[PDB]
C-alpha cells in the first residue's frame, strides 16, 4: 500500500491550487499526514504536521485537510518562491513504516515560449574517430515540456535517441538538449536527419545533411 | 512483522 | 539551531557497499530518532528504517532487511547507514530525518524535521574517464563544443578562459547507455566576427584530471 | 652541370591523380633515356617506367599498366609522370633518373646518373583531428601518457608546464592504417616522489588547436 | 624476382666492411650490377657501375666484384662519411625493367654497442572505456640502431595491428623506437598476457604484461 | 611480354624498335 | 523548529511594574543565554540584561539597575523580565533573544538567534475609555465615520457588518496630546447609490466592552 | 559608546545597495558586528553573524564586511522581500553589554511616483454640538512613504492643535497617513475656510472645508 | 564594574566565574 | 589544492592609496582569520595586521586591513618611499592542516614615470650549433615599476620547456633590466620557420622575432 | 627583547640533509609554539611544520611527511629543522616563525611575530666550471657575448680591456636547470663603427681562474 | 587528516590534545 499523488499541478500566481494525496486504511484511515515542501536543490521542508499543524516558519499560505483516506494541502496567494516539488507521508501498518507520495511538481505560471531549436551534425573529427553525434538543442521554451522526435529521411527513427529533462535557465524560461548517435556510415548513408521539437501542440523542424 | 500502529511502534522504539 | 550535515557523493561499482554519515547538531542526540530514507531519479521516496540512537536498536524495511545496517555514534552525535551488495537498482539520494515524535500532553505527532542535505549514490559499472571534446559548427551564428564520453559528474566548461560569458549556454548532461555521460555548450557570436575572432572553450573534468582546451571555428 | 630538377612535394586524397615533374638541364634532354621509380617508406626501391624524350615511346612495369602515364615536354625539357587512382599504399617518394646508357666503343652501361631530389607524395583520407590522450601507469618508476588518433604533425609534449625536463622522452609518432598518428612521451621519475609530487602532461597541437593536460598516476 | 642485400652493416673507423647482393640468372646473372650511396636529404649517388667501374671523384675506397648471380660492394678504410644507405641495382628481363635491393644501412661505430631498453604499457582503463586498446611498447639506448620487434600473445606471435615506428637518433647520439599494438578490449581481457619483443644485434630483450 | 636483355631493351627504346635482332645514339644515326 | 514564544501585550499606569513571559522550545533550555532588550518607539534598540538559565546568574546594564529583574523557569523554561517605577519613558517593545555563543572549535560567535515577536507595553496614566463615533460627511462620493477619543488600542471597524468590504478602508489611529487614540474609516461609494442605500459602520472596543453602531449620511 | 548608523537607504530592485555601522575601539574595534534584519510586525532575523558569516537559510546576496571600528552590510540584486529595517550589533567592553545601530530603513523603490489622494471632512453637526471640532484629513494611495502636512487657517499656517500620523502601508503597496486638526467650535466658525495641504515629492495637494450654513 | 571583551564576559557567564594570559598561565592559574 | 591568490604586483605616487587583494576560499579565510606582512629586502618579515584589521603598536595607522567573506584586502595611505617592498597575505588552512601564504605583491612607489621595456633577442650563434646547443637569448631592459612576464613562442605555439628567465633587478637609472633564456637542440631550432619573446609589462607585450637563417 | 636567531647559510649536495637551528631569547621559550616555513627564489612561502617547544609535539604538512624533523632543546631554548633527501627543488631560505598564539580573553589571533632572518640553503650537485663564452651577432648595433655555464658566480665582463663603457649593459645571471650559471652581455655601438672598429668582449671568472676573449662581429 | 579549525589546531598543539 503507498500514497496516490497527482503527477503534476500549475497555477498563475496569487492563485489558490489544492493537492491531493489518495491512501488506505492502514496509513491515512489511522495514521497522521504529513506534508513536505521539495526545493530542486534543498532538504525537504515540513509544511504541515498532524494534518493541519503548520510549523513556526510556515506561512498562512498553507493550510492542510483531511477526511477519512484522503487529504489535500491548499496554497492560496501563490508566489515565485513556492515553485517546488510537494510530497504526502504517513506511517504504515503493515510496512510497519513510513510511505511517501509519488510527489507534485507545482510550477507558478510568464507567458508560453516556442523554443528554440538547433542542429549540429558530428564534426569532421569525430568522424574520423568512427563515431557520429548529432546534437539537438532545445531553449528559451515555457513551459517547461518537449516532445522530441528523430527523422531519417522523413522515417522515424528510435533507437540511440538520448533525451535530457528540462532543466531551469537564467531567463526561468526551459532548457532540454537531445542526442542522436549513429556510425559514419548510417549518417552518410542518407540524405539527411531531421530533429522535430514539439511544444504545446506546435512543432519546430531542424534538418542537417552530410557535407561533400 | 505485525501491523502496529504509528503512535505504538514509535512508543516502543523510544521506550 | 538544528542541523543534520551529511556525506558527500559516492561513486561505486556493483556488489560494493556504501556507508554514509548522518551528523547531528543542535539537539540532544540521544532524544530523536533517526530515519533513513532514499528516492531514486523520477520515482517516489522509499524509506528503509529507522533508529533509537539512545540505545542503537534499529528496525529496517522488509525489502531491504539483510542488506541496510543502520547505526550511530553517541561521541560523534552521528548515525550511519550502510548498504551492501550494491547494483544499480540502488543509485538514489540518500538522506537522513530526525523524528521530532509525539507530543504527549497534546497527542499531536511533530513531524519528521529537520532533514538532511541527502547523498547522491551513484552505482555504475563504469570507471573513470575523461571527456572527448568535438567543435560544433552550423544574422547570427552559434559555435559549441561537444564533451563527449566521461565520468563522472561533473563537467565544467568556460569561454576564452573565462572572458566571454555573453550568449555562453551549457546543457545539463545526458546519460547514455554506454554509461557515460556528454553534455554540450554553445556561444551565439555575430556572423561578421564568424572567422576573424577566436572562440575556445575551456573543459575541466576533475575526476579524471583533464584540462582541454579546443577551438570551434565554422567549417 | 648534367641536374634533374623534381617538383615539390604532394597531398592529395585517395582515388585522384598526381602529376610530377623532372626538368633536365646541362645535356641533351632527347638524347638520354628517363626512368621514374618509387620508394615507399621503410620498403625498398621500386621501377615505375621510363620514356625516350624524342621518341616519346614509354613503357611500364606490369605493376602500373593503365594506371600511370610518363610524357616528354621536349621544349621545357621536362618529364612527366603521372599516376591515377592513388591509395594510401601509393604514398612514396617519387624519384626520376637518367640513363647514362652503354658506350658503344666499351660495351659499358654507364648507370642511372644523375638523381632527382625526389617528391613526397601522400596520399590519406584523413583530415584535421585533435588527440586523444590516455595516462600510461606502469627505484625509478616509469609512466607517461600516450596521444593517439591525431592529424596532422606536429604535436608538442611537455610535463608541468615545462617545469620537468630531466628523465623526459618524447618518442616520435607512428602512421596507423587509418592515417592518424599516435605517440607516447614517458617521464621517469623517483619511486619515492608519487606519493607528495603530480606529474600531468601538457599535449599541445596547434593544427586542430587543441590543448590538453592530463594527469598520469599509478594504477 | 628481386634483389636480397643485407638488412644492416656495422665496423670501426679505418676497416673494411663487405655487403652483399644476391640475384638469379634473370637480373644480376645476365646483366650488370650498379651500386649506389643514399645519403639522409640527398639524391642516390653513383658509386660503381658496369660491376667494377667507378665514375671520377667516387673514391677508391669503393670496390665492385660480381660473381654469377651474386655481387659484392667493398668499402675500406671507413670514414664517418660513409655512414648512409647502399643498394644496389640491376635490369630484370622477366619484369623488362630496374630491380633494387632493400639497401643496407652502414654505421661507422663511435659507440660500443648498447642493448635496448625496453618498457611496455598495457591499455590504460580510460581507452578501454573508450571501446580501444592500446599496448605501447618503448625502445630506446641502443646502437647501430636496428631493432626488429615481434608480438606475442600466449607465445603465438601476433601482427595484425602492429604499428612500429623507424629507429631515429636521439640526444645521446643512440636510438629509440616505439611499437604500437592495437586490439578491442575483449581481446585484451581474454588473453593471460602479453610480451613485446625487440631483437637487436642477434639479441633479445623482452617485456610482458598482463590485463589484470 | 617476352623476357628481353637489359642492352636490348636499351637499344629498342632508344631506336625506336625486338626487331634490333662519348657517343649517343642520335651521334650514330648522323654517322650512318 | 527554535522558537521563542512573548507574552501580549501590556498598558501600565505610571509608577506600576510589568512582568513579561519569555517561552523557550526547540531547545536545551539551560544550555544557553537569554537576553532582554527594548525599543523605544522612534529609538534604537536598547540592551537591558541577560541570564544564564542554567545556573540562574543574571546581569543587567547600568542604566536599570535597582529596576530590572531577570529570572527564569526551568520547568516551563521561561524566562521572566520584570520592570519597576514605570514611567513614560518606558513604553517600547521589550524583547527576548538567544544568545547561541560562542563556537569551541572555531571560536566563531554564533549571534543572537532566534528572538521573541516583542510585546508592547504602554506606560500611560490614561485610563480606559470607550470611542465616540462621529458621521463623516463631505462621479463618486466617501462618507466616513470618526472614532474619537478611545484607549487603549485596538479598535476594530467593520461596515454593515461585513457586507461592505469594497472601498472601505481604515486608517491607523493617531495618539494626541490628551492621552487618547482617535481613528478614521472611510468606504467610496457611487453617487447614485447614495440616496437609495445606507451606510453603517460597526466599532467594537474590546477593552471597554463598547460596540457602537453609526450610520453616514449626507448632511442636509 | 552606541553604533552610529545611516538612517536610511534606498534603491531600485536588482541593485547593490550597502548599509554601514560605525562604532569605536571597545564594540566594533575589538568584538565582531552582527546584522540583523528586522521585517514589520517580526522579530528581528539574524542575517551576518561573526561580521561575514550567513546562517543557513540566509542567501549569497546578503554580505558583510569589517575594517577596523566600520563595517558595512552588502545586499545584492534587490527584491520586493528585500523592503525591511536592518540594524548592527556589537558588544561594548565600557556597558559590558550589547549595543546596536540606530537602524536604516531600506525600502526597494519597486513602483513609480504616485500623487497622494487627499479628502478632508469638516466637523459633524453632532461634535460640534458636543462644543468640540475636529477636521479630518485623509491622505491615500501615494508612493514612495513620505508626506509633508501644513493646515491653513484663511490662508494663515497653523501649527496648534495638529497631530499626524506616520505613513502605513496599503494593500496596493502604497501608503495611507492621516492628519487631524483638533479646535474649539468658536474658532471653527471663527474664520471663513480651513485648508489641508499635503507636499509629496515636491508636488502639493491642498483641500478646503468650510463651516456649513 | 570592569571594561570585559564579549569573549570574556560569555565565558564568565556560561562557565560561572573578573580576576583574569598564556597557555602555561592557566595551568598554574587552575 | 587550497592556495592564497593575490596580485602579482601594485604601484602608485608618493600620497596616494593602495589597496592589496587575497582571495582564498572557506577552508582558509572563509573560516580563519588573515595576517598581513611587509617584507623588506634583506629582513625578515614584519607583522602589519593581525585577526584582519588589528595593527599591532609601532605599524603606522596608513596600513588598514579588511575582511570580507573569503575575500580580504590590505590598504595603504600616504605612500611614502619607504613603502615600496613585497606585501603578503598568511591564513590557516583547514584542510591543509597548516598555514598557507599569498604569492605576495610587489608594491612600487613610482618615483618616475612608468617605462616600456626594451628588448633585444638574438639567434644562436654559428659556433654555439658546432658545439651541439642551441641558446636564444632575450634581452630586457629599462622597464618600470619592474615586473614584466616572458613568453616565448614557436610558430605561434607557446613553448614552455627549457625557458630560464631572471628576476627583475635594478640598474643604474632606477629602471629594471632581466633576460629570458631558452635552450634548444640545433636540430629544433633549423625546423621552425621563426622564434618569438614576448615581453608584456603593464598589460603591453614588447615581441622580438629571430630566423634560423 | 623577543629575538629568533637563525643559523648560517647552508650548501650541500643532493641526496643529504641540513639541520637549521633556531635560538629564540627575551621571552619564554616553552610558551609559544614555533613555526617553520620556506620560500624558493621568486616562489610563494610554503609551511613546513610545527612544534611545542614544551610538548615536544610536532606536527608536519603532508608536503613533508616521513622528510623533515623539527625538534626542541629547551635547555639552549633553540627549535631544530632537519629536512632530508635534498633536491635542487628543496633550494629555498629556511625561516623560524614564533606563534603568539590566541588571546583567551578575547579571543583574538595574535599571529606570526616575530621571525628569524632565515637561512639560505642550496642544493646543487655543481661543481666549479669555466664559462663558455660565444658571440651574439644581430643605425644603433646591437652586439654582445653569451657567458654559458660555468660555476660558481661571479664572473667579470668587460669590452676592449675596459676602454669601451658607454652603451654596455651586463645582465646579471640565470640559473638553469643543470645548476650552472648563465649571463650575457650586449654593448650598443654605431653601424658605421663597425667596419674599421672590433669589439671584443673580456670574460673574467675568477673561481675557475678563467679569463675568456672573445671577438663578436656581424654574422 | 580531518580539517580541523585554526583555533582547535592551536589548542591542541599548545595543550597537549591530539
Amino acid at each position: 500500500l503507498t500514497l496516490t499523488q497527482p503527477a503534476s499541478a500549475s497555477a498563475t500566481p496569487g492563485q489558490r491550487v489544492t493537492i491531493s494525496c489518495s491512501g488506505s486504511s492502514s496509513n491515512i484511515g489511522g495514521n497522521t499526514v504529513n506534508w513536505y515542501q521539495h526545493l530542486p536543490g534543498a532538504a525537504p521542508k515540513l509544511l504541515i504536521h498532524n494534518n493541519d499543524l503548520r510549523p513556526s516558519g510556515v506561512p498562512d499560505r498553507f493550510s492542510g485537510s483531511k477526511s477519512g483516506t484522503s487529504a489535500s494541502l491548499a496554497v492560496s496567494g501563490l508566489q515565485s518562491e513556492d515553485e517546488a516539488d510537494y510530497f504526502c507521508a504517513a506511517w504504515d501498518d503493515g510496512l510497519n513504516g513510513w510511505v511517501f507520495g509519488g510527489g507534485t511538481k507545482l510550477t507558478v505560471l510568464q507567458p508560453k515560449a516556442a523554443p528554440s531549436v538547433t542542429l549540429f551534425p558530428p564534426s569532421s573529427e569525430e568522424l574520423q574517430a568512427n563515431k557520429a553525434t548529432l546534437v539537438c538543442l532545445i531553449s528559451d521554451f515555457y513551459p517547461g515540456a518537449v516532445t522530441v522526435a528523430w527523422k531519417a529521411d522523413s522515417s522515424p527513427v528510435k533507437a540511440g535517441v538520448e533525451t535530457t529533462t528540462p532543466s531551469k535557465q537564467s531567463n526561468n524560461k526551459y532548457a532540454a538538449s537531445s542526442y542522436l548517435s549513429l556510425t559514419p556510415e548510417q549518417w552518410k548513408s542518407h540524405k539527411s536527419y531531421s530533429c522535430q521539437v514539439t511544444h504545446e501542440g506546435s512543432t519546430v523542424e531542424k534538418t542537417v545533411a552530410p557535407t561533400e | 512483522e505485525v501491523a502496529t500502529p504509528h503512535r505504538a511502534a514509535w512508543l516502543a522504539m523510544m521506550l
